[PDB]
């Protein structure tokens, strides 16, 4: 009964997928600089989000 | 093979019914338990 559903190793839906890695990086990286800073991730790259 | 046994009704899409009664299987996606349901349609208005 551990976590109900499984996925293939090749899909984005996997918790080990690069999509998962990207999500994990983004949710940490986005808080590195003030929102009104030139170094703010979402100002430099407003498309990533 | 066992997991492919869907479509135990006539069709796979628009399944059969008679006298407004539709009898088809429904299967859960995580455990795979399948139950057979009967859906009954009782018109309240003009079906024409």
């Amino acid at each position: 009964g551990r976590a109900s559903q499984y996925v293939a190793p090749g899909t984005v839906s996997s918790m080990f997928s690069p999509a998962a890695y990207l999500t994990e990086l983004y949710r940490e990286a986005r808080n590195l600089h003030a929102s009104d800073s030139v170094y703010y991730l979402d100002t430099r790259r407003p498309d990533l989000k | 093979e066992l997991s492919q046994f869907i479509g135990k009704a006539s069709n796979f899409g628009q399944q059969e019914y008679s006298n407004n009664q539709l009898i088809t299987p429904v299967v859960n996606s995580s455990d795979g338990t399948v139950k057979v349901y009967r859906i009954t349609r009782e018109y309240t208005t003009n079906a024409y």
